[PDB]
RNA sequence: GCUCGCCGGAAGACCAAGGGUUCCUGUCCAACGUUAAUCGGGGCAGGGUGAGUCGACCCCUAAGGCGAGGCCGAAAGGCGUAGUCGAUGGGAAACAGGUUAAUAUUCCUGUACUUGGUGUUACUGCGAAGGGGGGACGGAGAAGGCUAUGUUGGCCGGGCGACGGUUGUCCCGGUUUAAGCGUGUAGGCUGGUUUUCCAGGCAAAUCCGGAAAAUCAAGGCUGAGGCGUGAUGACGAGGCACUACGGUGCUGAAGCAACAAAUGCCCUGCUUCCAGGAAAAGCCUCUAAGCAUCAGGUAACAUCAAAUCGUACCCCAAACCGACACAGGUGGUCAGGUAGAGAAUACCAAGGCGCUUGAGAGAACUCGGGUGAAGGAACUAGGCAAAAUGGUGCCGUAACUUCGGGAGAAGGCACGCUGAUAUGUAGGUGAGGUCCCUCGCGGAUGGAGCUGAAAUCAGUCGAAGAUACCAGCUGGCUGCAACUGUUUAUUAAAAACACAGCACUGUGCAAACACGAAAGUGGACGUAUACGGUGUGACGCCUGCCCGGUGCCGGAAGGUUAAUU
RNA sequence: AGGACCGAACCGACUAAUGUUGAAAAAUUAGCGGAUGACUUGUGGCUGGGGGUGAAAGGCCAAUCAAACCGGGAGAUAGCU
């Protein structure tokens, strides 16, 4: 549910908070469990390479399944998990032999509903098969980009895929991007939507919210001297040039994808 | 891959 | 088994001093200065062997040289180490 | 107030000490200066 | 010792 | 014990 | 208590 | 002073 | 030495860091010490630091560092795999008393504990670089049970008062005791037990995970405190005997209860929330290859071992960082009494100090304060400064509002002490007894004792009862910025920056973008509900016209146009 | 519950006076703001000079900052004093 807050402080009186009651109020599962290292958006040189990362809270990475390439054994989901590391939530699965593994989960799985992944999966939503056997027109997410890679595209809370088209070895995709690409048909793809479709609606309510999840305050260009950005300097609010990156790049509208590489794979992009 | 554990 | 040779080397010479004095009146222990490297099972092997004692316990700590001035030029004494080594009772040095 | 020397000895020995000035070419071009001019103290050490 | 860092 | 040259 | 007297 | 407020 | 004053959540005590002999004793007073100095953190000499258990070393890892090969780079080098380092984190064990001029959980006394090596006895599936478990984790909140600790009574010892009174409902002091071992309690967690089987845990597994039966309705795990023992001991007010007036030696009473009570312990708990909360080893368990009347395991006993280095002293400071014996700076720990909500504040305890020039005098003027007739902002750029307000309980409280607020709006009344209700009430705690008793760290009744608000009524003192310290000034109109935040270390704290929210725009993942001659790395262990850039800046109502210019996006027929030929 | 409220520790630095060859190369005193958070703090680590880092003041990067410090080119050059 979305639930706004009520204004017993000025901090709260613009919050809204997605809660999910069907979430386990529980620690994760501990053998799916591995550290992350915060980078502060710092490389191997030790310098920032992405500006606005730092702090927020320590999370632990689950090891989620996006291959699904465990093919035959049903599956139970056991319980739908917060994951920190993602937008979507997380479903504790156990095979019938014993493994448990984690999934994205799909929009409407909850406890006790059955899973499969392979050739012969039943069309329903948390299955994975290859697109080969997927009907066109269907609504899918954790897409695979090449054959036994893992899934790759929409992967977000409330994302999909729709395939539009099949077509010899390739399946033609609508992303959420409103791209068409091809993929190989060999890729796999688990049916549905990503689950969470409410996390667009939150509303953070106040600074310190960005600041736990990691995210430094953005300085405006314009608020700085000419040494530190193009859009420094003024006396008052001055501007009077073409909108900048950093770096000098027209950033409202200049085009940065240079991938002739990949080319091939676009039909029509996002536009 | 990577110092996480890949 | 320490070699002897190790053991003629281990002891320097008796601490002469008011708490040694009162060490081996009170306490049977009688206070040596002994070489920095020697162990403690080195010391009483040797008190043993040399004195001809039979040692219950060695107690031993490093005492810091002191820094001094000879005609306003700093100069610093050696660190040496120490051992209180506590006779078995009844054995009387 | 707060002033700019807060010691620490490990600091100090990992900042300046031998090892790490014997670690690069340039800190042990530092020794070899020192040593030429006939220091009494090569490092912090 | 190892890819975690160890 | 001795390892200093005895 | 506690300014009411304790 | 408190409990009852303070 | 007596008195006085000052600190006492410190100006006491113990440390880390840092310093390094400043420690203790003797001796000296040139210099050092803002004065003198017989004194000193000064000179000189001598002394002083005692560990299986405290810490380091050590085992284990984090950030990160280094990094055989390797990948990359004119060279130098960069990055990184196995590795290997790296605490600020995880990993065995000791307490009380006594003692030195100066060390003590280190010496001594008493009483313990841990890990490992040998040897022996008995019983034995052992075996890892592998598997699994565990270690192993957040914020907030709430409550109960406790203890530290305090207070009072009882007890024991001493007292009978420099001036009225003081054999009592009187005064002073003491009333302390550990780890360990035994017990298992308030509380917390979890169904147990066996059997069969299995696309998982790289192989295997008797382990873990999974499935199905049977069967029992209880076991198990955890756990403060208490109690017992430790302890016929130790300590002990004091007295006595010595005194080289510093202190030695001896002797030793009571040593209980009730009540109050932590921020400590049960509690790595419980509840709840979203921002979803290290790792690795020790440890436990499983097997592999291998070993197979052995090795090895297990337990019992004996025996040996536990090295090395630190340990003095200062440590909110005269010993560290500030050139100084410098109103500065510096992390952790401990937390007495009365009043108090309190770690505020006042006064005190333990303990520590009076700040290393003094003596006079009692001008102007300066500094820091106190009081002020009448007036009361007339001062001034400006009420700057000062003065004022100030507590608790209750009554009461406007516009406006995003319905939270505004609000402690404003304003008002009560307030000490004594007695009564009630020689101390409501409430809290709870003995002996009596009664059941899975006959106990149990339940039921029972109220002694202890603690103890609040109210009302009646009195009573003062000018004044929130009496000191402590402790909101209030209201009205308006600019700006929504708000909490941030900032020019050292003349600017703001209307500036940020901000949630909004929009545009880029980005299909080997993403855009950024750091890098590169390899790589960040972005992200993310994937368009995502990420970068830009502008705007909560929210409400909204955001009009112009694409000529400059960008950007798309087009590309035609004109012009590079190397090349 | 809360970037909620009052208020110590703790963090800060709005006003005034003092001080300005200071007690102090930025403090003291009286008031002042925050005080469960975008908080604060210990230890260690990483980022390096046209470089870093910056809730942006050209702030900060060892009392130094519109290009640190040290050494070197170096006796730069100085139609100026
Ligand atoms: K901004
Ligand atoms: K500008
Ligand atoms: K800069
Ligand atoms: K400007
Ligand atoms: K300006
Ligand atoms: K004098
Ligand atoms: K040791
Ligand atoms: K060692
Ligand atoms: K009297
Ligand atoms: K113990
Ligand atoms: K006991
Ligand atoms: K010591
Ligand atoms: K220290
Ligand atoms: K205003
Ligand atoms: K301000
Ligand atoms: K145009
Ligand atoms: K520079
Ligand atoms: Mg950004
Ligand atoms: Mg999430
Ligand atoms: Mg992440
Ligand atoms: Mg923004
Ligand atoms: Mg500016
Ligand atoms: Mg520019
Ligand atoms: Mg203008
Ligand atoms: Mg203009
Ligand atoms: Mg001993
Ligand atoms: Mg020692
Ligand atoms: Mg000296
Ligand atoms: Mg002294
Ligand atoms: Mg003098
Ligand atoms: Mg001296
Ligand atoms: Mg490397
Ligand atoms: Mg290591
Ligand atoms: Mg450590
Ligand atoms: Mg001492
Ligand atoms: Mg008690
Ligand atoms: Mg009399
Ligand atoms: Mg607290
Ligand atoms: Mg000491
Ligand atoms: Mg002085
Ligand atoms: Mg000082
Ligand atoms: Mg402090
Ligand atoms: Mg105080
Ligand atoms: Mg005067
Ligand atoms: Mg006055
Ligand atoms: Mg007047
Ligand atoms: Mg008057
Ligand atoms: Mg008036
Ligand atoms: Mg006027
Ligand atoms: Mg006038
Ligand atoms: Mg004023
Ligand atoms: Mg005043
Ligand atoms: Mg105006
Ligand atoms: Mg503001
Ligand atoms: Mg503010
Ligand atoms: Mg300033
Ligand atoms: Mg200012
Ligand atoms: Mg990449
Ligand atoms: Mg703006
Ligand atoms: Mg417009
Ligand atoms: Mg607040
Ligand atoms: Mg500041
Ligand atoms: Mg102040
Ligand atoms: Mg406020
Ligand atoms: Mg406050
Ligand atoms: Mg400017
Ligand atoms: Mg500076
Ligand atoms: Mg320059
Ligand atoms: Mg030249
Ligand atoms: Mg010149």
């Amino acid at each position: 549910a979305v639930v706004k807050c009520k204004p017993t402080s000025p901090g709260r009186r613009h919050v809204v908070k997605v809660v999910n009651p069907e979430l386990h109020k529980g620690k994760p599962f501990a053998p799916l469990l591995e550290k992350n290292s915060k980078s502060g958006g710092r490389n191997n040189n030790g310098r920032i390479t992405t500006r606005h990362i730092g702090g927020g809270h320590k999370q632990a990475y689950r090891i989620v399944d996006f291959k699904r390439n465990k093919d035959g054994i049903p599956a139970v989901v056991e319980r739908l998990e917060y994951d920190p590391n993602r937008s979507a939530n997380i479903a504790l699965v156990l095979y019938k032999d014993g493994e448990r593994r984690y999934i994205l989960a799909p929009k409407g799985l909850k406890a006790g509903d059955q899973i499969q992944s392979g050739v012969d999966a039943a069309i329903k939503p948390g299955n994975t098969l290859p697109m080969r056997n997927i009907p066109v027109g269907s609504t899918v997410h954790n897409v695979e980009m090449k054959p036994g890679k893992g899934g790759q595209l929409a992967r977000s809370a409330g994302t999909y895929v729709q395939i539009v088209a099949r077509d010899g070895a390739y399946v033609t995709l609508r992303l959420r991007s409103g791209e068409m690409r091809k993929v190989e048909a060999d890729c796999r793809a688990t049916l549905g939507e990503v689950g969470n479709a409410e996390h667009m609606l939150r509303v953070l309510g106040k600074a310190g919210a960005a600041r736990w999840r990691g995210v430094r305050p953005t300085v405006r260009g314009t608020a700085m001297n000419p040494v530190d950005h193009p859009h420094g300097g003024g006396e008052g609010r001055n501007f009077g040039k073409h909108p900048v990156t950093p770096w000098g790049v027209q950033t409202k509208g200049k085009k940065t994808r240079s991938n002739k590489r990949t080319d091939k794979f676009i039909v029509r992009r996002r536009s | 891959k990577a110092x996480r554990a890949s | 088994m320490i070699r002897e040779e190790r053991l003629l080397k281990v002891l320097r010479a008796p601490h002469v001093s008011e708490k040694a004095s009162t060490a081996m009146e009170k306490s049977n222990t009688i206070v040596l200065k002994v070489a920095k490297d020697a162990t403690k099972a080195e010391i009483k092997a040797a008190v043993q062997k040399l004195f001809e004692v039979e040692v219950e316990v060695v107690n031993t700590l490093v005492v810091k040289g002191k820094v001094k001035r000879h005609g306003q030029r700093i100069g610093r004494r050696s660190d040496w180490k120490k051992a209180y080594v506590t006779l078995k009772e009844g054995q009387n040095l | 107030m707060k002033r700019t020397f807060q010691p620490s000895v490990l600091k100090r020995n990992r900042s300046h000490g031998f090892r790490a000035r014997m670690a690069t070419k340039n800190g042990r071009q530092v020794l070899a200066r020192r040593r030429a001019k006939g220091r009494a103290r090569l490092t912090v050490s």
